[PDB]
């Protein structure tokens, strides 16, 4: 699981960390670092072996730094002088060696480099129109992302999650679910939104107003 | 408990060391240190290095005391002309007659109490200063003092690191006030206590924390389970001999005033050390300064300079040299032509000196490698196996330009050489092992191995058949044809054939986890999931992929070039890359067919030699077991002789069932293993598996004592030293979680076995290199503990003499030879 | 450093058709790596160096290529093969991945389910008013949504957002939100959300009155 900040200022130092349990970083396997998004073009940052490091990163070696903590069983990442030129969306990959191949691959985490402040989300309820099609409007937050689940992750049918659009240092995300008329409003349907950046967790019910 | 290098003598806010067992430690280790005349100096050398390491943290002063036990002529010789004497051997009391004068020359005090033991003096000075208001820290090497750890009393050492009082609650889990009862049931060195038994795989090493609830041995309790109460009433007068560890009384009649440091007599300090040939390491009190902003210079005389280079790819043989520089006196010497600059240089000295020499040998130039900062940091800390990591940690950076990288090698030498000069064990490993090995690895990568281009294509269609058959097997079952390997479509078949349970403590929930170790526990029931895991092993070679051997052939030479990293590993082996031949499946019909592709020239033959059971030989040398050395001296089989002394049958009545059970323990002892892991490999139960480990220790006594000596010199040392002096920084040996401490112990006694076995190979490759140039032979590969050469009958007999007679050991080494056209014809 | 380019980027195919995609390099490339990634999962393995199939993999898949261009060819397409593909190499390269060939599934042309939404009480007390309009289930991606307030057409303040194709039935969904003020909402009355698609000649009109 990728742990770190959701926002970072320019020309500063970035600090990330991928935690591991069960299989230790002293038995076998090399742990890589590769990014992706928005242009869908990837870039390498290097690896970290069981013995120590042994990495040989690309042409941009003057900024990237890879270290580790074996006692806590995790490996750190340090990207000095982080600018807007960094594509971002870091994944914690892994090499097998002896016989080389990539198989597993990390989580994701969407980090953005900006000078703006962290803002809280505002959830607004929407009334279902035509064959019962509900909605949840989340707007006025910074930065990415928000975990949206209907009924704490019980209702998964008919769920269409829309991506966030950037409109002058601000984000707007939405979602919609389609159910039968015999369900609403005899049964309570709720929109659960959670933001890890601002630590704002709030639950919102869809009332017939 | 803590320690690594000798020293001693408390004082408020300063170190509270002991000088009893620290003289006995450096005599049984570092034995290869002697003068040019013939005077021993292997234990007299630890004075100016250890007390220096602690002076960086500093304090007020240091006093000096001796031993006063019954067997001490070797221990209390640090003050023979002062006071104190007892009887013991004559081989050591001559050496300590050189430190007694250097005591009062550094400005240190003195004290001596005859009659009472050295261990009783430390306990008195610790609790006395606590009442006065001073800050103390117990400090010791021997496993006796650790119960006195309380408030204001900490853990450190002039030898190594720092530990806190909460760090005691981590691996052990016991409290300081009851830590006197810990060693009263364990055993270890110097204390006679044989009897661990077993019951529940804990024995006595992992049982310790359960004894806290109702002592049993000391006051109360009558009935309880076996091994936890059976070995107390059975062993009479054995526990009444184990109280020497408990003899650390805090109530002794002694006054002594705590005063500050005296004036140092530097006029005689250097006079005594020059007669010992160690009067040059006194310039370690200085500070270091290093910035990446250096000057420039043109081409006038750049002999003995530090170079830097830029390549197109990480592989030297195919890469083009874009830029080359040098550094002498803090100035950068840039070049306009890369390929011309290689002829003006004498030797490749600097970072990645091996990788640049390979680029020269292709063009037709004999460039030798000199000093490298990569190998300097490897001997001090194995975590630094990168050209980037040595720079960023010690002060600097690694850019893409050659001009800044050349100037970096000059500074990374100035800082790491100072720390290496105080280490004689690492200087031997840098001059005789590391640097001249860089010249050997450069030739194996430059020449390469010729391949059979008509076999790899034929194997491509042969293995393709084995794939199509097992692909059709999963298609026959489950019914509907689906897209395999993809985690999203594999769960769709598990919807039809329901069967998804839990795995354990190994992290779940994520999407990455559904491709790592999933279905690996489910193979024990269903055949549908077995024909996918047997398929995962049949179709690998280069893990699913098959790196083309005829296409990766150079258009100039025509041979496959493999990069051998000298650092990389933790143990001390030579890890390969492009292709990584370090981990090949042996004794398997799949991995044997891959070796057939590796042949020699049109008139040359491959001479493959392999070390026959070297990991079992080193186990006998570091322990000194009279029963394990006995098997090798005669020239018998180790897997047969083990099963003979265990069950009580002769060597000829040993069947394939007992020889199998002994083979699993002989391979398991390398990393220790457990009764739970041994029960999974064999058909033998949990309670029966414990007896098989005991019969191993009853036949081989000193091996059990060696594991206790490595658990000593590991959890306390920080690293695990080999016969030559290799390091391995691991602070994981004192953790809270059961899964982190067990994984740490497995790595402790794994480095002195697999590392020394690799160092004997590293020292052999250096001595064999002069002999290959005259005979017309060459070195090619180095996998595990096997060296593949290319020549044939005259070289096979010469190579066997160098590998066996590399270092005089207690056990007789044996190498298995093999001459053939290919690697399969030579086997081992 | 060599440049990796995958031709093409976005493409669709029906179940039973023959699919083909290529990965090209700038210089003489030896051997290729092939990957696959579904929406909401980690990328895994599929086809390996030049031709043969990996651990598992259906018999319908097949590789080809040697020299400058390496390609992937599927003989029989199914509803579970639609995903994003990547390519890498380790010969004369310090390893970097490609652009990404996003393969989608082709289906029948369906009509959109348009519904207009009114703003909540919590938004009007704050000082703004956002009128949303959700359009679900339709083929293809091309659709024109027009906002008409009381007759006049608004173009400013329209936030359009498109989603990726589904795994259940493989369809498109779009969202349009018009963020206005409270003072501009109480001034007007009727708000409309139209939808011009391939399936219909006339637009799908949906409006509400205050």
């Amino acid at each position: 699981q990728e742990s770190g900040p959701g926002l970072v200022k320019p020309y500063q130092s970035l600090s990330l960390s991928c935690t591991v349990t069960g299989y230790s970083i002293t038995s076998d396997y090399a742990w890589n670092w590769i990014r992706q998004f928005p242009g869908n073009k990837l870039e390498w940052m290097g690896y970290i072996t069981y013995s120590g490091t042994t990495d040989y990163n690309p042409s941009l070696k003057s900024r990237i730094s890879i270290t580790r903590d074996t006692s806590k069983n995790q490996f750190f990442l340090q990207l000095n002088s982080v600018t807007t030129e960094d594509t971002a969306t870091y994944y914690c990959a892994r090499y097998y060696y002896g016989y080389w191949y990539f198989d597993v691959w990390g989580q994701g985490t969407t980090l953005t480099v900006s000078s703006a402040k962290t803002t809280a989300p505002s959830v607004y309820p929407l009334a279902p129109v035509s064959s019962v099609t509900l909605g949840c409007l989340v707007k006025g937050y910074f930065p990415e992302p928000v975990t949206l689940t209907w009924n704490s992750g019980s209702l998964s049918s008919g769920v269409h999650t829309f991506p966030a659009v950037l409109q002058s240092d601000l984000y707007t995300l939405s979602s919609s679910v389609t159910v039968t008329s015999s369900t609403w409003p005899s049964q309570s349907i709720t929109c659960n939104v959670a933001h890890p950046a601002s630590s704002t967790k709030v639950d919102k019910k869809i009332e017939p107003r | 408990m803590r320690g690594m290098l000798p020293l001693f003598e408390p004082k408020g806010r300063v170190l509270l060391v002991d000088g009893h067992h620290l003289a006995y430690r450096t005599f049984h280790a570092l034995k290869g240190l002697t003068t040019s005349r013939g005077e021993p100096v292997q234990a007299v050398y630890g004075f100016a290095k250890s007390l220096l390491k602690a002076l960086k943290e500093d304090g007020d002063a240091v006093i000096v005391v001796f031993d006063a036990k019954a067997p001490s002529f070797r221990h209390e010789a640090y003050g023979g002309y002062k006071a104190g004497r007892a009887p013991t051997p004559e081989d050591f009391p001559r050496q300590l007659a050189l430190i007694k004068e250097l005591v009062d020359l550094l400005g240190l005090a003195r004290l001596e109490v005859p009659g009472y033991e050295a261990d009783d003096v430390l306990a008195s000075l610790a609790k006395k200063a606590e009442k006065e208001g001073y800050e103390v820290r117990i400090l010791t090497a021997d496993k006796d003092l650790y119960q006195l750890l309380s408030d204001r009393i900490h853990v450190l050492h002039p030898e190594g690191y720092l530990i806190t009082p909460a760090w005691l609650w981590e691996k052990y889990g016991l409290r300081p006030d009851q830590w006197a009862d810990y060693r009263a049931l364990t055993g270890d060195e110097s204390d006679n206590l044989p009897g661990v038994k077993g019951i529940g795989e804990k024995t006595a090493r992992k049982l310790l924390e359960e004894w806290g609830s109702l002592e049993a041995l000391l006051k109360n309790l009558d009935r309880l389970k076996p091994a936890i109460r059976e070995k107390i009433l059975a062993h009479m007068d054995d526990l009444k001999l184990s109280w020497d560890l408990a003899k650390v009384r805090t109530d002794l009649p002694l006054e002594v005033d705590f005063a500050k440091r005296r004036e140092p007599d530097r006029e005689r300090l250097r006079a005594f050390l020059e007669r010992l040939e160690f009067g040059s390491l006194l310039h370690e009190f200085g500070l270091l300064e290093s910035p990446k902003a250096l000057e420039e210079a043109p081409w006038p005389p750049p002999e003995g300079a530090f170079v830097g280079f830029v390549l197109s790819r990480k592989e030297p043989m195919w890469a083009d040299l874009l830029a080359l520089a040098a550094a002498r006196g803090g100035r950068v010497h840039r070049a306009p032509e890369p390929y011309k600059a290689l002829r003006d240089l004498k030797e490749a000295r600097g970072l990645l000196a091996k990788d640049l020499s390979v680029l020269a040998l292709r063009e037709g130039l004999g460039l030798p490698p000199g000093d490298d900062p990569m190998l300097l940091a490897y001997l001090l800390d194995p975590s630094n196996t990168t050209p980037e990591g040595v720079a960023r940690r010690y002060g600097g950076e690694w850019t893409e330009e050659a001009g800044e990288r050349a100037a970096l090698s000059e500074r990374l030498f100035a800082n790491l050489w100072g720390r290496l000069e105080g280490e004689e064990r690492l200087l031997w490993l840098y001059r005789e092992v590391e640097r001249p090995l860089s010249a050997v690895l450069a030739h194996m990568e430059a020449t390469g191995v010729r391949l059979d281009v008509a076999y790899l294509r034929a194997l491509s269609l042969e293995v393709a058949e084995e794939i199509a058959r097992l692909e059709a097997e999963v298609f026959r079952l489950a019914g509907h044809p689906f897209n395999l390997n993809s985690r999203d479509q594999l769960e769709r078949v598990l919807f039809d054939e329901l069967g998804l349970p839990a795995i354990g403590k190994t992290e779940k929930t994520g999407k990455r986890s559904t491709s790592a170790a999933v279905l690996e526990a489910l193979r024990e029931a269903h055949p549908i999931v077995e024909k996918i895991l047997q398929y995962r092993e049949l179709t690998k070679l280069k893990s699913t992929y098959i790196d083309p051997l005829p296409d990766l052939i150079h258009p100039r030479t025509g041979r496959l070039h493999t990069r051998f990293n000298q650092t990389a590993t933790a143990t001390g082996r030579l890890s390969s890359s492009d292709p990584n031949l370090q981990n090949i499946p042996v004794r398997t019909p799949l991995g044997q067919r891959i070796r057939r592709a590796f042949i020699a020239e049109e008139g040359w033959l491959l001479v493959a030699l392999d070390y026959s059971q070297i990991e079992l030989r080193v186990l006998a040398h570091l322990s000194g077991d009279e029963n394990l050395i006995r098997v090798f001296q005669e020239g018998r089989d180790i897997h047969t002789e083990t099963a003979s002394w265990m069950f009580g049958v002769p060597r000829e009545a040993v069947d394939p069932l007992m020889r199998r059970a002994a083979k699993t323990i002989n391979f398991g002892v390398l990393y220790g293993m457990s009764a739970h892991r041994l029960s999974q490999e064999l058909a033998i139960p949990y309670e029966e598996a414990q007896a098989f480990i005991e019969r191993y220790f009853q036949s081989f006594p000193k091996v059990r004592a060696w594991i206790e000596k490595t658990l000593e010199e590991g959890r306390r040392r920080g690293y695990v030293e080999t016969l030559f002096g290799r390091r391995r920084y691991v602070p994981d040996l004192e953790a809270r979680v059961k899964s982190v401490r067990e994984a740490a112990e497995r790595m402790a006694f794994n480095m002195p076995v697999q590392g020394t076995a690799a160092d004997l190979m590293k020292l052999a490759m250096v001595k064999l290199f002069p002999r290959l140039e005259e005979m017309g032979a060459r070195m090619l590969l180095q996998v595990h503990d096997e060296l593949v050469l290319e020549a044939a009958e005259a070289v096979a007999r010469l190579a066997k003499e160098v590998m066996e007679g590399v270092y005089p050991l207690a056990v007789p080494l044996e190498v298995e030879v093999g001459i053939g056209e290919d690697w399969l014809s030579a086997k081992e | 450093d060599i440049q990796m380019t995958q031709s093409p980027a976005i493409m669709s195919a029906s179940p039973g058709e023959k699919v083909t995609m290529t990965c090209s390099a700038s210089s003489s490339v030896s051997y290729m790596y092939w990957y696959q990634q579904k929406p909401g999962s980690s990328p895994r393995l599929l086809i390996y160096d030049s031709t043969n199939l990996a651990s598992g993999v259906p018999v319908r898949f097949s590789g080809s290529g040697s020299g400058t261009s390496y390609s992937l060819t599927i003989s029989r397409m199914e509803a579970e093969d639609a995903a994003t593909y990547y390519c890498q190499q380790w010969s004369t390269y310090p390893l970097t991945f490609g652009a990404g060939t996003k393969l989608e599934l082709k289906r029948a042309d369906a009509a959109p389910t348009v519904s207009i939404f009114p703003p909540s009480s919590e938004q009007l007390t704050s000082g703004g008013a956002s009128v949303v309009c959700f359009l679900n289930n339709f083929y293809p991606k091309d659709i024109n949504v027009k906002w008409k307030i009381d007759g006049s057409e608004r173009q400013n303040g329209v936030l359009n957002s498109w989603t990726d194709q589904d795994s259940k039935d493989s369809t498109y969904s779009m969202s349009s939100t018009l963020t206005l003020t409270k003072d501009e909402y109480e001034r007007h009355n009727s708000y409309t959300c139209e939808a011009t698609h391939k399936t219909s000649t006339s637009p799908i009109v949906k409006s509400f009155n205050r």
